[PDB]
C-alpha cells in the first residue's frame, strides 16, 4: 500500500506505491527480476527527495484532469540538484 | 475539496491526500494505518496550534488553495507527551555562479 | 409593392442557396472583428450589413420598397469593396455573388 | 507535406482558450506544411477565432517554445460547426516529466554559453542545448501518423 524513500541524511519518506512508481528507477528497485517496501538513496538529500515526493503526487493527480493543471513550482536553488534526481530516478 | 498534506515528526514525514470534510479524527486514523499507533496515543499540529479531533480539516485551515499537490501543507505529529519536534530537511547550496 | 417584396425574399432566399454558398458564405453573417483579427473594420465601415441582418428585416417588414432593400444589399458590396483592396480573393466572391443579385434585381416586376 | 492545412474554403468558427499560466504562441500549419506563428495569447483569456475544415493548428509557450496540450492532444484540427456551434479549443500545460520541467527552469536561468559551466553530467548539457523546437516535434507527429494509418 505505502513505500518508504530514505535520503542521504536520514530522513523517511513515507509515499503511497503507486505514486512512486512514476519513477522508472524506484519501479525497477522494489520489483523483481523474474520484492521490498523500503528503498535508500545514498546520494539524494532532504530537501531535494521530499519535492521529488510532491512531484509524484502532482504527476498522479493531474494526469486524470482534462480541463486547466497549474505549473510545478521549483525554486532557482534547487533547480540543480532537482534536475540531477529527476534524471537519476527517470520520472 | 481534495486537500494535500505533509504529515511530519523527528525525520519522517508522511505524504496522504484527505476530503476538506475530513475531521482531524480521520487522520489520526491513517497515521495508525501506517505507524502502527492507536489515535489516542499521537496529537496533530499546525503551526504550534492542537487540533481537535471533532474538527474538519476545512475547520483548522487546510484548503485547496492551502494545501496543493505540488505545495503541500505541514501537519504536526508526537505520540506518547513528548514536545512537537519536527527535523527540518537539509539546505540546498549557494545558487552556483550563473 | 407587397409582390415586389415578395420578390426580394425570393433573390435573398437565392443568394443563400448551396449552388451559390462557394462565394456567397462570407456575406451569409455580420463580420466577426474579433474572430477575423481585424483592429480597423469599425473605423472605416460606419454602417455593417450581410445576408442574415438583411433577412431579420425583410421578414420584420422594415423595408418599405425594393429600392430599400438594394440600398441594403449594396451597402453589404460596398463595405466589403471599401475595406478590401481589389486583389483579394473576398472581393472576387462579392463581385460573383454580386453578378448574381444584380441579374435577379434587374427583372423586378414594375 | 504530410502534417499540413488542407485548402479547403469551408468555414470553421472556433475559440481557442488559454487555461495555462504561460503566454501562448498560436502555430498554423500553412499549405506547404511550414509552421506560421499568430499572435499570443495572453494567460488565462479566450476569444473568437475565424479557421477552415482541415487546418491544423498548433500551441507553443511564446517565450521558450515548450510544447502545449489542446484538448489533451498536440494538435488541433477544426471539424465543421454542427447547427453553427463553435468548436472549442481548450489549451493547458501537460504533465511534464520532472526532468524536461527541471530543464525548463535552468534553461530560464542560465545563458545558453554558460550551460558548458554548470557542474553536471555531460548526459544533461545535451538535454539543455536540445531546445524545445516547432520542426523537430513536427517530424516526430509525423512519424506517429505513419505507424497509426499502418
Ligand atoms: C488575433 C488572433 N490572436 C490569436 S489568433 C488570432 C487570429 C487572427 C486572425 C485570424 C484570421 N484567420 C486566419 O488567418 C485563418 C486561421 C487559419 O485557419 C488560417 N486562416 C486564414 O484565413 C487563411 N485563409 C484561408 O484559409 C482562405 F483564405 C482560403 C480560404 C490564410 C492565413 C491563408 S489567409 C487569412 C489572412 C488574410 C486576412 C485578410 C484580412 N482581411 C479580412 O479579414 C477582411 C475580411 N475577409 C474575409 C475573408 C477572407 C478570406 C476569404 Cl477567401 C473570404 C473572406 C471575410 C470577410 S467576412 C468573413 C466571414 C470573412 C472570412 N470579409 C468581408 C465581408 N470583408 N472583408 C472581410 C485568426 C486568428
Amino acid at each position: 500500500m505505502y513505500v518508504k524513500l530514505i535520503s542521504s541524511d536520514g530522513h523517511e519518506f513515507i509515499v503511497k506505491r503507486e505514486h512512486a512508481l512514476t519513477s522508472g528507477t524506484i519501479k525497477a528497485m522494489l520489483s523483481g527480476p523474474g520484492e521490498t517496501n523500503e528503498v535508500n538513496f545514498r546520494e539524494i538529500p532532504s530537501h531535494v527527495l521530499s519535492k521529488v515526493c510532491m512531484y509524484f503526487t502532482y504527476k498522479v493527480r493531474y494526469t486524470n484532469s482534462s480541463t486547466e493543471i497549474p505549473e510545478f513550482p521549483i525554486a532557482p536553488e534547487i533547480a540543480l540538484e532537482l534536475l540531477m534526481a529527476a534524471n537519476f530516478l527517470d520520472c | 475539496m481534495d486537500v494535500f498534506l505533509m504529515i511530519r515528526r523527528h525525520k519522517t514525514t508522511i505524504f496522504t491526500d484527505a476530503k476538506e470534510s475530513s475531521t482531524v479524527f480521520e487522520l489520526k486514523r491513517i497515521v495508525e494505518g501506517i505507524l502502527k499507533r492507536p489515535p489516542d496515543e499521537q496529537r496533530l499540529y499546525k503551526d504550534d496550534q492542537l487540533l481537535d479531533d471533532g474538527k474538519t480539516l476545512g475547520e483548522c485551515g487546510f484548503t485547496s488553495q492551502t494545501a496543493r499537490p505540488q505545495a503541500p501543507a505541514t501537519v504536526g505529529l508526537a505520540f506518547r507527551f513528548e514536545a512537537l519536534c519536527i527535523e527540518p530537511f537539509s539546505s540546498p547550496p549557494e545558487l552556483p555562479d550563473v | 409593392v407587397s409582390e415586389q417584396l415578395k420578390c426580394c425574399s425570393g433573390i435573398l432566399k437565392e443568394m443563400f442557396a448551396k449552388k451559390h454558398a462557394a462565394y456567397a458564405w462570407p456575406f451569409y453573417k455580420p463580420v466577426d472583428v474579433e474572430a477575423l483579427g481585424l483592429h480597423d473594420y469599425c473605423d472605416i465601415i460606419k454602417h455593417p450589413m450581410d445576408m442574415s441582418t438583411i433577412k431579420s428585416k425583410l421578414e420584420a417588414r422594415e423595408y418599405r420598397d425594393a429600392q430599400e432593400f438594394g440600398a441594403d444589399v449594396r451597402l453589404m458590396f460596398s463595405n466589403c469593396y471599401k475595406y478590401n483592396p481589389p486583389d483579394h480573393e473576398v472581393v472576387a466572391m462579392a463581385r460573383k455573388l454580386q453578378d448574381v443579385f444584380e441579374m435577379r434585381f434587374a427583372k423586378m416586376p414594375d | 507535406p504530410v502534417l499540413r492545412s488542407v485548402n479547403s474554403r469551408e468555414p470553421s468558427q472556433v475559440i481557442f482558450c488559454n487555461r495555462s499560466p504561460r503566454v501562448v504562441l498560436p502555430v498554423w500549419l500553412n499549405f506547404d506544411g511550414e509552421p506560421q506563428p499568430y499572435p499570443t495569447l495572453p494567460p488565462g483569456t479566450g476569444r473568437r477565432i475565424h479557421s477552415y475544415r482541415g487546418h491544423l493548428w498548433l500551441f507553443r509557450d511564446a517565450g521558450t517554445h515548450d510544447g502545449l496540450l489542446v484538448n489533451q492532444t498536440e494538435l488541433f484540427v477544426p471539424s465543421l460547426n454542427v447547427d453553427g456551434q463553435p468548436i472549442f479549443a481548450n489549451i493547458t500545460l501537460p504533465v511534464y516529466t520532472l526532468k524536461e520541467r527541471c530543464l525548463q527552469v535552468v534553461r530560464s536561468l542560465v545563458k545558453p554559453e554558460n550551460y558548458r559551466r554548470l557542474d553536471i553530467v555531460r548526459s544533461l548539457y545535451e538535454d539543455l542545448e536540445d531546445h524545445p523546437n516547432v520542426q523537430k516535434d513536427l517530424e516526430r507527429l509525423t512519424q506517429e501518423r505513419i505507424a497509426h494509418q499502418r
